[PDB]
């Protein structure tokens, strides 16, 4: 905190200067008053007691007006200083010439305390400073006055007044430092909070399309917003009618991505679909997801449009220019088979985990076919978009070499911790004033006044039962009961808070109106005496800066003035006069001072809570943000892409499973609104096997994403170092673990399914694959590989109730001590004949 | 926006999910409470259920473990005519087949036939509609909203109905009850308000039609233990209904089949003191009907947990008074449980 410190006074500084200035004005009034007063009635025998006054007052008005000085920034510390040092020698040399028995001690002497005070408040002295300039002046001026147990007295006096005035500067300071670290923090949580909201508008813009984003952007129903923290899962899906769907598979695929650097392919493929991107923007398209050797898009679902098919399938023709300038930029002689239809889809989201808006009907299989079922380069569309094709386009019936389709190629400082230290010092000085008042008494052995000493030992068991209560509440022993604390101080509220400050502050003054009952009033010694002390006390209400300004204000106002009213008739009488004068001008003083430093304890709190409501706001915010990207994406890239633009990652080993669910489609009936109610069971199973993830020991294993029917899962990623405590390869049977669950979890799932029985085949592979993304502004982390496409047209080719295993896989697995019946010899795409592997032994019959 | 009004005038809505076996009456209860709150192929039908009915007499006059012959075998050409027309797609329902199916309809044997109709699927409203239709045997003729009600329709998908009950709405579905549609009642329970289980009460001495091996209360019992366990069913209170009071009364006045024969646990069975029967009301039926209520409110009774709760209830779906006021009580029910939430 070094240049921070400066700072906190560069926004304290107009403050400073205010609260300055209305010092200032207190001043040059006091210095006003005082030459009218010693002119008026008495005290005309000497002109040197106003010409002064009326000096030192055109001095302030020249320190008012110079404030607005500009080489200040730094030199106001000096400008503070050298006016104490102008108000110490006023005072002073006002003060001196006295001792004729007509002046008073409390006249010179109230001066000092308004000094003090305001030094203390404004002049922003170094504690070290501050002190040793109030204590030399104090001792200066008792030193005055001296020209055995009156200079005592009044040594007395001077001590603790320094001490309430250290306190109140301490308070002060702290609270300032305080507060400005507290606004810093705050407009941190407001520069960051909103880049947070930046961060996770990107995401969700970023897995939901701008519409439905912009949507969400609303947090209209909280029941989206439930999901960051109950029989069906909430979810939001809609049914859509007339849009078109293009799919595209790239043509051998696999054999170009033969012997990549599982970087280079990174590049080239995000490349490539960075140009699809720059087509459908402009094309108004929605791609959705990429399907590994595929790709697919969708035309105006959010925004219906009539066009949609011209849209779609002129992005297709762009993908297939683009394709061949890859084709022929990289010299890649490969192309992509793409396929299109049009109709109606029920489009939502749906799983709490890895989850994209999605879309899904029987035309999504459909064109989803026919792009499998389509010739490269020429896009096959069918007939659902022929009947309003409009023929602006090379419509060819394209006949399949084996459903009316076609084929187109173009056309610190705690509050509680305040309250504690100012009860201890209000406590200790006013003990201090009434042992003055006692040893006020030092001829007799045994002082008179009996009530002094009873109200003497009744106050100070109060205040110092108060100080317990303080400081078993803050060095928590907790020795007589937790029970009595909490009970005990329940009652301090904040109203009945008020009211015990109140009475603890007032106790003081008529402990040492103990004293009043006694004589004296022909004392004239004793007078002046009483006089400091009873204002010496009327000063000390200050402290509680914790406390109420109205009601402070004015209890310290009539406890002083009331008893001091009365015996100016209990009399050294025109000195009643200029000792109620003082007495006023003093608590007006004290009135305004106290009302503006409860300002600062007010302005205190009020930043205070306001911070803390911030740094809560950033911490949902961040925790929410954090939710989005652990679905998007995995934690080890998270990483990577802090530290990276992109990410590439090959594994020479990974377990890949793949669970279609067979009987879905025929499960599903459309007769109802869609029987989109299908859906939402599909998204209760899929939730179901999400929660599956969360599970400690299959927190090891990675969802990849979900494909409707279809959950895909893989592992071996994570894996960053074979660990001497963990045998390599063990993932592969914690994975196969996750299919021998989820397999038992849908009979939990058709448990609760009448009269049906959902029966879903799962596909497992293992070996090489690679990771990596797709870009910035659309944000999907995949992966790829030989392995990939193995298991989907594997598990393509399973039977339900049943685990089909690579055969490979069968060795490793059969050696981890699993079982299996043999199956057969299946036909896989690309790969011919594969042997495989069932798992449950005989399951059926044999 | 115009949906800020849409959504709570949802949430002012009743959503009744019904369920129950085939026949059971749920098209019964649903066209009731049309009549109650609320374009000629129906006048076609009925005959249609008649010709089902007639067919299902004489089909299952070979079946039984004697062979169901005529007091008049002299009509066995008839018996043959009704044999001819078995199935018959389309049919004029010429009036020689009316009197075909009358003329044995009185006869005996058909008789002694009917009277053993537990041991075959057959529709409930036979010998009402045997009866009624002599009087449509004519074509001009526009049958009651009591045959309305009787008319026996299968139930198949989604049957969304919306009425209002002085200012309040009410969404009911009707839904069937067969095997194959049990894949379907899935679809209705996101967030449905009240869900009416009913079963029909003299289906305690038949198999469904499925296997024809199960009885129809014991399987609908299995059911309704299966749903009231269901995952998404622990929190919506169940409204349990007894259709077709009447005809078990007439189940055990004729007192041949026997509870106990199908369901010992009547035999040793005590009638609960908390019975509260109509004037002049059999105790023996008494005892039987609570005693299927409990039967039933024991798996209500197993579990639940105070989350959902049942109310059971009789009914006679031809007798509007019957639904009227049973449905009154559970319009209050509802209404109650609407804010449960
Ligand atoms: N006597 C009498 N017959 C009834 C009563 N309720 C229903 N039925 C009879 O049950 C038969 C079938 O009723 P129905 O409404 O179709 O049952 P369901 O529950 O809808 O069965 P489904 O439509 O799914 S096939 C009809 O022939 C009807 O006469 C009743 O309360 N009393
Ligand atoms: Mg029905």
């Amino acid at each position: 905190s070094v240049n921070l410190e400066e700072a906190c006074m560069e926004r304290c500084f107009p403050q400073t200067q205010r609260r300055f200035r209305y010092a200032l004005f207190y001043i040059g009034f006091a210095c006003l008053l005082w030459s009218i007063y010693f002119g008026v009635h008495m005290k005309s025998k000497l002109i040197v007691m106003v010409a002064p006054a009326l000096c030192f007052l055109v001095v302030c008005v020249g320190f008012f007006l110079f404030t607005f000085t500009k080489l200040y920034a730094r030199h106001y510390v000096w400008t503070s200083l050298v006016l104490t040092l102008l108000v110490f020698a006023l005072t002073l040399a006002a003060q001196f010439q006295v001792l004729t028995p007509c002046l008073s001690q409390v006249g010179s002497f109230s001066m000092c305390i308004e000094v003090l005070f305001l030094l203390y408040t404004v002049m922003h002295l170094p504690l070290y400073l501050s002190l040793i300039l109030g204590v030399a002046y104090s001792v200066l001026f008792e030193t005055f006055g001296y020209h055995h147990w009156e200079l005592l007295s009044r040594a007395l006096l001077h001590l603790c007044i320094h001490a309430i005035g250290i306190h109140l500067f301490i308070m002060s300071q702290v609270r300032s430092r305080s507060t400005f670290l507290k606004v810093g923090q705050s407009i941190m949580h407001g520069k960051d909070l909103e880049v947070e909201k930046a961060l996770k508008e990107r995401m969700i813009h970023s897995v939901m399309p701008r519409i439905i984003a912009d949507d969400l952007m609303k947090q209209g129903d909280e029941e989206s917003e439930n999901s960051v923290k109950i029989a069906f899962r909430p979810f939001k899906m809609q049914q859509i009618e007339e849009v078109s769907i293009l799919f595209a598979d790239i043509v051998g695929f696999t054999k170009m991505s033969a012997n990549k650097s599982a970087h280079a392919l990174v590049g080239l493929l995000n490349d490539l679909f960075g140009r699809f991107d720059r087509l459908c923007e402009e094309t108004k398209c929605e791609k959705i997801s990429t399907l590994g050797d595929c790709y697919y898009c969708v035309a105006g679902c959010p925004e219906p449009r009539a066009d949609h098919a011209y849209c779609c399938i002129e992005m297709g023709l762009g993908m297939i220019r683009a394709i061949e300038q890859f084709c022929q930029e990289k010299k890649e002689m490969v192309n992509m088979r793409v396929g299109v239809h049009t109709g109606t889809v029920l489009c939502g989201i749906l799983g709490m985990r890895r989850f994209k808006f999605d879309v899904w009907s029987n035309d999504v299989n459909l064109a989803n076919l026919m792009e499998q079922l389509g010739v490269a380069g020429k896009v096959h569309i069918s007939e659902a978009t022929a009947k309003y094709l409009d023929d602006r386009y090379e419509m060819e019936d394209g006949k399949v070499t084996e459903l009316k389709t076609y084929l187109i190629a173009g056309q610190f400082a705690s509050a509680t911790f305040s309250s504690l230290l100012d009860v201890l010092l209000s406590t200790t000085v006013f003990l201090i004033l009434s042992i003055t008042c006692f040893l006020r008494y030092g001829a007799a052995s045994t002082p008179p006044p009996p009530a002094a000493l009873a109200v003497f030992g009744a106050a100070l068991l109060l205040e110092i039962l108060s100080l317990v209560v303080s400081v078993r509440m803050v060095f928590f022993l907790e020795d007589v009961m937790t029970c009595t604390k909490r009970l005990l101080e329940w009652i301090a509220g904040w109203l009945p808070r008020h009211f015990i400050g109140a009475i603890l502050v007032s106790l003081p003054a008529l402990a040492v109106y103990s004293h009043v009952t006694s004589e004296f009033e022909t004392n004239i010694h004793s007078t002046m005496f009483t006089g400091s002390a009873v204002l010496t006390a009327v000063v000390q209400y200050c402290n509680f800066c914790q406390l109420s300004s109205w009601m402070r204000s004015s209890l310290a106002t009539v406890v002083g003035a009331g008893p001091l009213l009365l015996l100016l008739y209990v009399s050294a009488s025109l000195i009643g006069q200029e000792v109620i004068l003082v007495f006023f001008l003093l608590l007006l003083l004290v009135w305004f001072l106290n009302r503006e430093f409860e300002v600062s304890y007010r302005l205190h709190y009020h930043g205070d809570v306001e911070a803390d409501l911030h740094r809560t706001k950033i911490q949902s915010m961040r925790d929410q943000a954090d939710w989005l990207l652990r679905n998007i994406i995995p934690y080890h890239v998270a990483e990577q892409l802090k530290v990276s633009q992109t990410y590439s990652k090959n594994h020479d080993s990974g377990g890949v499973i793949f669970a279609s669910i067979v009987n879905f489609s025929e499960f599903y009936e459309e007769n109802y609104e869609g029987g989109k109610e299908c859906y939402r069971v599909l998204n209760e199973l899929i939730g179901d096997f999400d929660e599956l993830l969360s599970k400690p020991d299959y927190s090891s294993i990675e969802k990849i994403k979900t494909i409707g029917a279809t959950y895909m899962a893989a592992s071996g990623l994570n894996a960053t170092q074979c660990r001497d405590g963990s045998h390599p390869q063990e993932h592969l049977q914690i994975l196969f673990e996750f299919a021998k669950e989820m397999m038992r979890v849908v009979d939990d799932f058709n448990n609760n399914m009448l009269w049906f029985n959902f029966k879903l085949r799962v596909g497992f592979n293992h070996g090489p694959l690679t990771a990596g993304v797709i870009g910035t502004t659309k944000l999907l982390y995949d992966i790829w590989g030989d392995t990939v496409n193995i298991a989907s047209r594997m598990d393509t080719t399973g039977v339900e109730c049943r685990i089909q295993v690579s055969e490979e896989s069968y060795r490793v697995l059969s050696k981890m001590g699993y079982e299996f019946d043999y199956r057969g010899t299946v036909n896989v795409k690309g790969k011919g004949q594969m042997k495989t592997y069932l798992y449950p032994k005989c399951t059926d019959s044999g | 926006k115009q949906l800020q009004k849409d959504k709570q005038v949802y949430r002012a809505t009743h959503r009744l999910l019904l369920l129950g076996a085939g026949e059971s009456g749920k098209s019964t209860i649903v066209k009731q409470m049309r009549i109650l709150h609320v374009k000629a192929t129906k006048v076609q039908d009925i005959k249609n259920n008649l010709k089902e009915a007639i067919e299902t007499i004489v089909a299952a006059m070979s079946n039984l473990v004697p062979p169901v012959e005529l007091a008049n075998p002299e009509n066995q050409f008839r018996v043959d005519y009704i044999l001819s027309v078995m199935n018959v797609p389309d049919f004029d329902f010429p009036p020689e087949f009316y009197e075909h199916a009358k003329a044995l309809w009185e006869d005996e044997g058909v008789r002694a036939c009917y009277e053993r109709s537990n041991e075959y699927q057959l529709i409930d409203c036979a010998q009402y509609f045997l009866d009624k239709i002599d009087v449509i045997k004519q074509d001009d003729y526009v049958p009651s909203d009591q045959d309305l009600l009787r008319c026996r329709v299968l139930t198949s998908g989604i049957f969304e109905t919306k009425f209002q009950v002085d200012k309040v709405n009410f969404h009911m579905f009707d839904v069937g009850g067969q095997r194959d549609e049990r894949r379907k009642w899935i679809q209705c329970f996101n967030d449905v308000t009240a869900i009416i289980f009913v079963v029909a009460s003299s289906s305690y001495n038949m198999v469904i039609r499925e296997d024809n091996q199960t009885n129809r209360l014991q399987e609908a019992l299995n059911l309704f233990k299966s749903i009231w366990n269901n995952r998404w069913l622990r929190t919506i209170s169940v409204i349990l209904f007894l259709n077709k009071q009447d005809l078990l009364a007439e189940k055990v006045l004729a007192g041949k089949s026997k509870i106990e024969d199908y369901f010992p646990e009547f035999a040793r069975y005590t009638t609960p003191e908390d019975a509260t029967p109509e004037p002049g009301e059999d105790p023996r039926v008494t005892r039987a009907k609570y005693f299927i209520r409990d039967e039933f409110l024991r798996i209500s009774t197993a579990s639940g947990d105070g989350r959902h709760y049942c109310y059971p209830h009789f009914t006679c779906a031809v007798d509007t008074e019957n639904i009227r006021r049973v449905f009154n009580d559970c319009r209050d029910i509802i209404q109650r449980m609407h804010l449960r939430q």
